[PDB]
């Protein structure tokens, strides 16, 4: 009788399902289909599908054995420096009777969160105890993780879904739940959710249950991002070096309450695929970066949004 | 190519980078220190980056 | 730890003889009580009736009404004799590190109600401030426990709030006020409190405000009682705020006249009144597209402001980048005046 | 054991401050009633708004409760405005008794004169506002500023 | 190794005669490698 | 059919079987026959005294 | 304007050994009826009530009803030094934001007047109905202190079933499981206490351990405990007082999931 | 192992190994990554430091490894895997045990001297190149080649970002 | 399945307080001749082998030879809640991952059944060959209790001398010597207090005293200990349970670093 | 040529630990009588005095009036190594620079044989008035310390008011005063304890927390302590060792003022 959040009732039950990552994932596939899975330490963009791989690989790997012989630990558990010198160890000294190719696996979901003194404590017993116990570790930042570690492990590195990728899944999400849609609702949700599978069904299933219908207008009600078709007749106003008309939508941006933060990124993500030329577009992305690290050093007033447009009008108006 | 390695100038200087260059140490080819070994303590970083 | 009894009993706390509380004076009670943000509160109120409330992610501007808006959602979906054993409420007050997370949301989501049946809802005041790891452990004690327990994030700035917590809520944003419908609640006050106000002081109330009302009615009670009159001078005067007569002089003077006088008399001016470069900037800039320049004028004289804006962030000497901005002026549009 | 020439021969109390007719008069009349309010002095600096302020909290005090009863803290602290907020609610939830043998009990509400207020980010100046008015009643805010 | 709980008492106390005195088995299974480890 | 890392499964059990740093592994085979001969030496002590 | 007079300290310093950091905040409130305590636990799953009758104490009188809270680790250092059979006043003015408590003398030398500051705090009076109860059985508490440590000295969660033949401690942990069968027919002999069962239908339900554990603080209050656990009624632990008063403990079970197929 | 890791919990661990050393008859072996550890202790001890190895020879042993696997490759990818690494031997071990035993990246022949198909490709999925790539395509052959196409575009910012 | 029944739980429980902070880790090989267990300490000075054969057991029945590994810190602490009156029973399958460990208790019904995980113990089992003693010395375990203590405060290394009226034990020290000599007290009231020597030929070795301490920590266990004592090998102290079997201490000698001539 | 012998190891542990941190140079005065301290803490707020009288020592020597100084840390780690049971030996010589602390073996293990450093910064001449007190009380020394571990607690300041019902230790603070009062005579387990006072008039005077706490670690010293307190000379809390010799401990009160309208 509970509504299951569409994340969580159309997660991927197995290996072949998982859209993006075709090589990291077909390899993941073999290793759960042969067996002896190496330490491996998975790494991208959140929404990608890492908690979702392991665990199907985990569970294609283990079986009915899953239960008994995998270990799992969040970021919402302990895994403080006694964690990993009393739990972990004695899991990996437990004896659990698997069959020949399969070993125990102690997932480490958010290695991120891990404290130094645990990863440092981590490294001897993820060391010697690959005979019986495998690791199966997640990050998205793998810097965060200690040297020692990645050492110790195999890094697979994930990126951002293709737009295509996170198409065909909405379409296969809409197909199985009926969703009155059109395709400006289409590209309005992959624009709301750039290259993250989780976003996009969590705005998907926002807009469903508030509107009903799948167009344009409804997800940017629920999103409430600055309109993308405003941001495209600002960088279209600074093409014509237009600042009276660019200042104006930017004027009415800023007095709808959008932030510096998003404004610039809004900006950006949409001067990214504009239709212009290639040096033009070099010099507005060198600008808008400038800005950019300008509104990330503190100062991010209506001055320097305005200096920026001037600057992106004056770019096509001197050679 | 001064064009282009002025853009990359440009870049390094005029645009931030994902992770902060010279942390803990200064920049690179210096024999000040360098051996910053990684953290020894279970406490969080309670950071506000 | 604790620290919410001095603000439970702080809110009914005042003299009530001599104290004019203007801001305290008027409040919403529930969902048809605060007249702003129909779509969201009707979005909210639809959820919570047909049992298929999701996690709530309230951010903006402060004071536009959030905390009081999940307040009024709380204490209508659960009676006053459940509303402790439903409902938990943390701020970042009580900041210990990110045993928070692990302390009370985790052993309070991970166990069913008490008394009566039911969903249990967790709020969650000031969440950027949060740690990065406190969140990533959020994010999994919201994963596991969706069914059972709804979480509902207050924030100010959404860029501050990782992509995971994010995307395992629905974004509702209080947007500012449109002056338009903030201007009724503005005479409604003067009315009752018989004030005395020309329309140079609503003008000046609604743009110092910017879409709040509780700033609104500080400036609006402040100005009231230091002088007995509300107008642009003295609701200028009252705040502090660069005063319209005062830029238009300094835009004059950088308009007209040569690089010296015009820098001996913003610099005694400046003096005169304790007015930073910064403001001068800011209200310059609103200055600039008001005042009918050629296209190649706006675009130098904006660039050049917002060199000097950032110049002035990492502090150099103020005075040499005040002497620059009147520069920048003197390059292109005193030169046209000659012209 | 020497002091600086700075704070040594700066005025003892109100009213020696020359070239100032309304500042220090107001300044008298919030003393004479003893409840000085939420205070902010801007001006150029070496102008004596350091010497005024603590003047004022001199004379309403007594010396021996002077330094007790008085914080001096900066704005420009590197970690953030969370160890000044923690400094302000240190000083403010403890109290001190005092007793002065002139004649006049000392005044409940404490003083924090914070300095370079205007270096203040409007988050940081939002978080100084929601502290003031967490304290209304018991510390008076002191505010020095150029601008 | 690290990975063990290694403080001052423990490990004297639990391998000082290790150094200190002969092995009781020296003759068969003797290339195996005890993690000195105290629960 | 295998369950051994590659790190344990090509583990070297001689250190002439290690490959580069050979100053290094020649110093610590000598430092630790050198100690294996006293081991002998003490042994055959022993065995003269009683 | 309220006072109390108390026949043994022992009681007051067992209570609140029973409470040290399960509660923030100890508000107590007054009544002609007697002295109530709703209070309830600041990670919000766990709730005490102590009601205890005003015949119970030496002599009670009161003027008005007041709700009166005080921070818990205060109340708590102030009785570590106290006397176990000393007569103790408990005393308060009708709005003064004080609490004192007058001391009389364990060596028969000393009278000591302590007052705590009170704050300003809302309290909501946690209106639960006595509703029926699925299985109610008793047990006694130093057996129950010596199963609830050794429980949570194993596992994590204790797991606890309530069915005809008994009471089953299960405790799943990483260590490895360990059960625990009760009876009927067990009396154990430490303090002839008998386990008596009043079943009605079989109930498993899963709690925590440390909120168990200092539930299993209050053993000198009692000789005998008595569990009553509904299948949608969460745990009750409650100790009764020979003459003095009654005291309930509600813990609310653990979130457990259906396994997939 | 590893002496540079001391906790808070290992209380007086320096002191305890100090009365080792003085009290031992028995070899004593110390193993720290951490350089700065030869200054901080205090006591009588052989130095031995091992330098990091060539990197022709562990890609000989690397290759080698991959033929006692029966497969055959090239030397220049495991030298810039090796240099990707740092020369780390666990690493390269561990990442060459997880690509062989998934079967391989790209079949290629390369006829050469100094027959079955070369597995050159290493170093590319190790980078994740081939996760944004299709397998036909090649990263020099991309780079070198003018791009016109919005998907030539994104996987260029995905390679760079990744490298970023 | 591996079913094993202590008629008595006070022997098990005396062991493991015999070598509670001794060895790190207890395995156990069990056939159809009995259980034994030869556990190594940590540091690998010392190994115990305790046999318990089949028939002094009430109930027996093993279908495979088979050995398990559990660490003792846990079967330590599993066994503080037993009582001394009872019956222990260990169970577990032929292929499993955990072992119970059923307790009876005292009461008509209360069964406590704690099943413990085992860990999976890579060292293989380690004895040493059987040869013949020299030195073999019957003698009352309190009385080396006494002698293990007065060498215990004077010092922590004894020379052990044996000679043909007994076995010396003295101490080294700076100026404390711990010489005590024993006599032949064969002719005595108990059989248990009664020295016999058997040596054939002296020989001198040098012994820590903590060990010996926790060998000697078993007194109530066995009447009274043999020791063997050969040249270059380890010392036995072994006691012989009554009826329930016999546990051996090999405890090796210190090293010594002779100086040429 | 200085030789000072110890009948019990004990004696320089449980006066020096309450030394650990109030004195930052101790300065031992030699001479034919025996041993004086004259310590002068580094607030100029608390005066040590100490008499250790020859006839305590089993043996004691002197030649001429010798002053040594010894830092707080450098004879700390020193005296941790001898045990409660070892026989003493202190000795200095005259003209060389190094304090010898001989420690008889823990048990008859090894002599230890400790070495320092004795160059004081100077002698510091310090007069004492032996002036005569208003209240002289004979009480319990570990009354006195769970007294000052109680109001520790509260805040830094402790006010006394000593009255011929009597004494009041009164600690307001953050959170709430407390009062311990203690009249009369006390029943304990022993036949005769009391808090008995000998007195003029009734004086009260308030001092500093934390300098009672360091005079607190000195509660092994004796079963009872004294208290000297009178109207301006400061308070003495003296220690007696029995046939050893005495301790006394002065602090200066904290000084209050009184409004004068
Ligand atoms: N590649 C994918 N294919 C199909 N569904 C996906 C994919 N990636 C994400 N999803 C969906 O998004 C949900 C959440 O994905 P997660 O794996 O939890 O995200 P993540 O990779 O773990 O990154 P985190 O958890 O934010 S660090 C899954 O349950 C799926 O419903
Ligand atoms: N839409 C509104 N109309 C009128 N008054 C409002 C409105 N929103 C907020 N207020 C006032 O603000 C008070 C509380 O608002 P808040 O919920 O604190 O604002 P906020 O959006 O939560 O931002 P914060 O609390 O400063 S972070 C109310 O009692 C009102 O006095
Ligand atoms: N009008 C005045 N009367 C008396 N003393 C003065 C006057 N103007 C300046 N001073 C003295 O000048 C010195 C410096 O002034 P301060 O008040 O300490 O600092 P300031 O004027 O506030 O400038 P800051 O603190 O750098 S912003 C002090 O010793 C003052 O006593
Ligand atoms: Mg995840
Ligand atoms: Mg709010
Ligand atoms: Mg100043």
């Amino acid at each position: 009788h509970y509504e299951l959040p569409w994340v969580e009732k159309y997660r991927p039950v197995k290996l072949n399902e998982i859209v993006g990552n075709e090589d990291t994932v077909s390899r993941l596939e073999v290793f759960a289909r042969e067996g002896n899975v190496p330490n491996i330490i998975i790494a991208g963009p959140p929404g990608t599908g890492k908690t979702t791989s392991i665990l199907c690989l985990a569970r294609a790997l283990l079986g009915p054995a899953l239960k008994d012989a995998m270990l799992e630990l969040n970021a919402s558990n302990d895994r403080g420096i006694d964690v990993v010198r009393n739990k972990i160890k004695m899991f990996a000294q437990q004896k659990v009777t698997l069959p020949k190719g399969r070993h125990k696996i102690i997932i480490l979901d958010e290695a991120d969160s891990m404290t130094d003194g645990a990863q440092q404590a981590l490294r001897r017993t993820m060391e010697i105890y690959s005979k019986t116990t495998r690791f199966a570790l997640a990050c998205n930042a793998s810097d965060k993780i200690i040297e020692p570690i990645q050492s110790r492990c195999a890094v697979l590195r994930y990126t951002k879904l293709t737009d295509a990728q996170i198409l065909t899944r909405l379409m296969n999400v809409i197909e199985k739940e009926r969703v009155p849609y059109t395709d400006d609702g289409l590209e309005a949700i992959i624009f709301t959710a750039q290259g993250d599978m989780r976003q996009a069904l969590n705005n998907l299933q926002s807009t469903f249950s508030g509107f009903g219908f799948i167009n344009s207008e409804n997800v940017f009600k629920v999103c409430d991002e600055p309109h993308p078709l405003l941001v495209k007749e600002m960088i279209q106003h600074c093409v014509n070096a237009n600042i009276d008309e660019a200042y104006k939508i930017l004027a009415h941006l800023w007095h709808l309450g959008y932030s510096p933060e998003d404004i610039i990124g809004n900006i950006f993500r949409v001067c990214k695929t504009f239709q212009m030329a290639e040096y033009l577009k070099l010099e507005f992305i060198k600008e808008i970066g400038y800005t950019h690290m300008k509104i990330a050093e503190g100062v991010n007033s209506l001055l320097q949004m305005a200096g920026l447009l001037a600057r992106l009008c004056q770019k096509t108006m001197a050679p | 190519l001064s064009e282009f390695m002025d853009n990359m100038s440009f870049l390094d200087a005029l645009l931030t980078d994902v992770r902060e260059q010279n942390k803990y140490g200064r920049n690179d080819f210096s024999w000040t220190n360098g051996k910053v070994t990684s953290g020894l303590c279970d406490e969080f970083s309670l950071e506000s980056n | 730890m604790e620290t919410s009894a001095l603000k439970q009993q702080e809110q009914p706390a005042a003299t009530k003889i001599r104290n004019l509380p203007w801001v305290e004076k008027y409040r919403p009670q529930t969902l048809n009580d605060l007249i702003s943000h129909q779509d969201i509160l009707s979005t909210i109120q639809k959820f919570i009736n047909e049992d298929r409330l999701p996690h709530l992610l309230l951010y903006g501007p402060p004071g536009t009404g959030k905390t009081s808006t999940i307040l009024a959602c709380a204490k209508q979906l659960y009676k006053d004799k459940e509303f402790g054993s439903m409902v938990l409420e943390l701020n970042a007050s009580d900041d210990r590190g990110i045993d928070i997370i692990r302390g009370p949301i985790l052993s309070f989501a991970s166990t069913r109600t008490i008394f009566k049946k039911g969903f249990k809802l967790v709020i969650l005041d000031e969440a950027d401030a949060m740690t990065q790891d406190a969140q990533n452990a959020l994010r999994r004690v919201i994963e596991k426990f969706t069914e059972n327990t709804r979480f509902c994030l207050i924030c100010n700035y959404l860029s501050k709030i990782i992509p995971a917590l994010q995307s395992r809520c629905t974004r509702f944003r209080f947007g500012p006020l449109t002056p338009e419908l903030m201007v009724p609640r503005l005479e409604h006050v003067v009315e009752e409190e018989k004030v005395d106000i020309s329309e140079d002081g609503m003008k000046a109330l609604v743009t110092l405000s910017s879409g709040d009302m509780r700033r609104a009615l500080n400036i609006l009670q402040s100005t009231n009682m230091a002088f007995g009159k509300v107008t642009e001078e003295t609701v200028y005067t009252c705040t502090g705020h660069p005063l319209k007569s005062d830029i238009a002089n300094i835009l004059d003077w950088m308009l007209n006249q040569d690089f010296t006088t015009a820098y001996r008399n913003i610099t005694e001016l400046k003096t005169l009144k304790g007015l930073a470069l910064h403001d001068i900037l800011t209200e310059i800039h609103l200055f600039v597209h008001r005042v009918d320049f050629p296209s190649s004028v706006r675009i130098h004289l904006l660039t050049k402001m917002a060199d000097i804006e950032y110049r002035l962030s990492v502090g150099t000497n103020e005075k040499i980048q005040l002497s620059s901005l009147i520069a920048a002026f003197q390059v292109t549009r005193d030169l046209i005046v000659a012209e | 054991k020497p002091v600086p020439w700075v704070e040594k021969y700066r005025p003892k109390c109100v009213d020696e401050v020359a070239f100032q007719e309304e500042v220090v008069a107001v300044l008298k009349k919030s003393l004479e009633g003893a409840d000085l309010p939420n205070l902010l002095f801007y001006g150029p600096p070496g102008t004596g708004k350091t010497s005024t302020i603590l003047a004022a909290a001199r004379e309403l005090f007594g010396p021996e409760l002077f330094r007790l009863r008085v914080l001096e803290l900066n704005a420009s602290d590197e970690r953030g405005i969370q160890v000044v907020r923690e400094k302000v609610k240190n000083f403010a939830q403890l109290t001190v008794s005092g007793s002065r043998s002139d004649g006049k009990p000392c005044p409940p509400f404490k003083i924090v004169i914070l300095d370079e207020a205007d270096s203040m980010t409007s988050a940081a100046q939002a978080a100084l506002r929601r502290t003031m008015e967490k304290e209304s009643k018991t510390t008076r805010f002191c505010l020095i500023c150029n601008y | 190794n690290a990975s063990s709980q290694r403080s001052g008492r423990q490990i004297l106390s639990q391998l000082k005669e290790a150094t200190q005195s002969h092995q009781v088995d020296k003759q068969g299974v003797n290339s195996q490698k005890p993690c000195f480890f105290n629960s | 059919t295998e369950d051994m890392l590659w790190t344990e499964k090509y583990q070297p059990q001689t250190a002439s079987e290690l490959i580069g740093n050979e100053l290094a592994i020649k110093k610590l085979h000598s430092w630790l026959k050198d100690w294996k001969r006293r081991a002998e030496l003490e042994e055959r002590q022993n065995l003269k005294g009683k | 304007m309220f006072e109390a007079r108390l026949v043994q300290g022992s009681i007051l310093k067992k209570v609140l050994e029973a409470l040290k950091d399960l509660i923030n905040e100890a508000c107590w409130d007054i009544s002609s009826s007697g002295v109530n305590l709703q209070s309830m636990d600041s990670s919000h799953v766990s709730l005490v009530q102590l009601t205890l009758r005003s015949e119970g104490f030496d002599t009670y009188r009161c003027d008005r009803n007041l709700a009166m809270g005080v921070n818990l680790t205060s109340m708590s250092k102030i009785l570590k030094c106290a006397g176990n059979e000393d007569i103790i006043t408990l005393r308060a003015e009708d709005n003064a934001d004080t609490l004192a408590l007058v001391f009389e003398a364990p060596n028969q030398e000393k009278v000591s007047d302590y007052e705590m500051k009170l704050m300003d705090l809302d309290v909501e009076q946690l209106g639960i109905p006595e509703q029926e109860y699925s299985c109610v059985v008793k047990m006694p508490s130093g057996e129950f202190a010596r199963i609830c440590r050794d429980l949570s000295h194993i596992g994590d969660a204790v797991v606890i079933s309530c069915a005809k033949d008994g009471v089953k401690f299960s405790a799943s942990g990483e260590l490895g499981n360990g059960n625990i069968k009760l009876s009927q027919t067990s009396n154990v002999d430490k303090e002839e206490e008998a386990v008596t069962i009043e079943m009605n239908e079989p109930v498993q339900l899963t709690f925590a351990l440390r909120y168990l554990n200092f539930f299993t603080k209050a053993t000198p209050l009692s000789s005998t405990v008595t569990l009553s656990m509904s299948a949608d009624v969460p745990l009750v632990v409650e100790y009764k007082i020979a003459d003095m008063g009654h005291l309930k403990y509600y813990l609310a079970p653990k979130i457990e999931d259906e396994e997939g197929s | 192992e590893e002496v540079d890791v001391i906790f808070d919990e290992d209380a007086g661990f320096l002191n305890a190994i100090k009365t080792f050393m003085a009290t031992t008859k028995r070899p004593v072996i110390l193993t720290t990554s951490d350089p700065t550890f030869s200054l901080m202790f205090d006591g009588c001890f052989e130095e031995i430091k091992f330098s990091t190895p060539s990197l022709l020879n562990v890609a000989s042993y690397l290759q080698m490894i991959c033929l006692t696997e029966n497969f055959r490759t090239d030397v220049k990818d495991f030298v810039t895997l090796l240099t990707a690494n740092t020369c780390d031997i666990r690493k390269s071990i561990l990442y060459l045990q997880f690509w062989i035993r998934s079967g391989g990246g790209v079949l290629e022949e390369r006829p050469l001297t100094l027959l079955p198909k070369c597995d050159s490709g290493c170093a590319e999925t190790l980078f994740g190149l081939k996760n944004i790539f299709s397998p036909s395509e090649d990263l020099f052959s991309f780079l070198k080649h003018k791009i016109t196409m919005k998907e030539e575009w994104h996987k260029f910012i995905q390679l760079l970002t990744e490298f970023q």
